[PDB]
């Protein structure tokens, strides 16, 4: 492919109202240049760091957009992810679990 | 009681707003240790880790850092016109370090690609270099020929990566050593006439991890499907499988769960 492959998950075992993190995970994209935001109800999260950049033993680029939040029960929390490789934005939903 | 140190470096031509050109990730064990960047200029330890540096060590690493840096500016230069193909964003990547046995019998990797494919590799043990295709070859001719790199990296990789393997698993072993169980979820969701049973485990460390699911004492591969192991900010790591059942067998099925941090697996059901 060499678009991103993307997965979302929280840093703990997701629970309504205590403070967490959401991750984004992108792997096995090139070239390097990756644009990933994450969003509560289609806004973006504030206070979002972004790893330096890195990349698989097969030479496959990857990065980690991490942001605190406090899910909750009633908003979808998704990740953005703009590549050359892909000719819209995809988004990726958040699977909360609980 | 095998140990890894390794360095993931990227030049870039095209990085991305407000985004570095060229990047050096250390790993110990699969542990961020230190970071280079052509924005900061420095090379500077992850203070989780490597808690009480000292600056001696890390201007050293500041200034190879730095030769690398112009280096890979060197190539990204050159590169592309001579693989005709001056046309686009262009990428340099090298990965090296080393592994001390649990014997203590050493391992050296020195790899190098170019628009992220294998362009030349170096092997210490014989110090002889292989190209990945005849452009690639016209650089590795020149640099045996010169002669000085072979010894150059032979001592970087069998003296220099294995002194600072020593160092850094001294200096981050209270990091190193803390085991960290996996916080294990498992959850379905019922679609249609199907039920997707997800057992995640969140931040375990070390980053080995096997997972798998069972009906009866029996495991069902079959239906699994992994997602694989992800990072998490802090140098723990993420992990998951999922698989689908008939939503009147979903108490049936359990998710085991193997760490170095448990004594024995665990088991999980939804
Ligand atoms: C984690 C931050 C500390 C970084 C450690 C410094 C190690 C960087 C190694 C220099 C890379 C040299 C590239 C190269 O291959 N140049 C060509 C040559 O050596 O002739
Ligand atoms: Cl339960």
């Amino acid at each position: 492919a060499l678009t991103p492959k993307v997965q979302v998950y929280s840093r703990f075992p997701a629970s309504a109202g205590t403070k967490n993190v959401l991750n984004c995970f992108a792997a096995g994209f090139h070239p390097p240049k990756i644009s990933i935001t994450l969003m509560k109800d289609g806004v973006p999260m504030e206070g979002a760091q972004y790893s330096d950049m890195s990349f698989n033993d097969d030479w496959t680029f990857q990065r980690l957009v991490h942001a605190d939040f406090t899910p909750s029960s009633g908003s979808t929390y998704a990740c953005k992810v703009e590549h050359e490789t892909l000719k819209e934005p995809q988004v990726y939903k958040w699977d909360p679990e609980f | 009681g095998s140990h890894s140190l390794r360095y993931f470096l990227t030049g870039m031509t095209d990085p991305g707003p407000g985004m570095p050109r060229f990047v050096i990730v250390g790993y110990v064990d699969d542990k961020i240790f230190g970071t280079y960047n052509s924005k900061s200029r420095t090379a500077q330890p992850i203070v989780e880790m490597l808690p009480q540096e000292d600056q001696e060590h890390w201007d050293t690493q500041t200034q190879k850092a730095q030769g690398g840096e112009r280096d890979f500016d060197w190539n990204l230069n050159r590169l592309p016109e001579r693989y005709n193909k001056s046309k686009g964003s262009h990428t340099m990547q090298m990965m090296f370090g080393c592994d001390i046995l649990e014997d203590g019998s050493i391992r050296g990797y020195d790899q190098y690609a170019f628009d992220g494919r294998d362009f030349l590799a170096f092997d210490m043990d014989t110090m002889t270099f292989t190209a990945a295709d005849p452009v690639a070859e016209i650089t590795k001719r020149r640099w045996e020929t010169e002669g000085t790199y072979a010894e150059r990296w032979k001592h970087e990789l069998g003296t220099v990566c294995v002194q600072n393997l020593r160092r850094y698993l001294e200096h981050g072993k209270a990091a190193l050593k803390r085991r960290v169980q996996p916080e294990v979820r498992v959850w379905g969701k019922e679609a249609d006439g199907i039920l997707t049973l997800s057992c995640h485990a969140h931040g375990f460390y070390p980053r080995p991890i096997t997972i798998s699911w069972m009906k009866d004492g029996m495991v069902r591969d079959q239906e699994t499907r992994w997602g694989g192991i992800v990072p998490n900010s802090d140098g723990t790591y993420h992990a998951s499988a999922a698989i689908d059942v008939l939503p009147e067998d979903g108490d049936k099925y359990w998710c085991r769960v193997e760490h170095a941090s448990l004594p024995q697996p665990g088991l999980f059901s939804w």
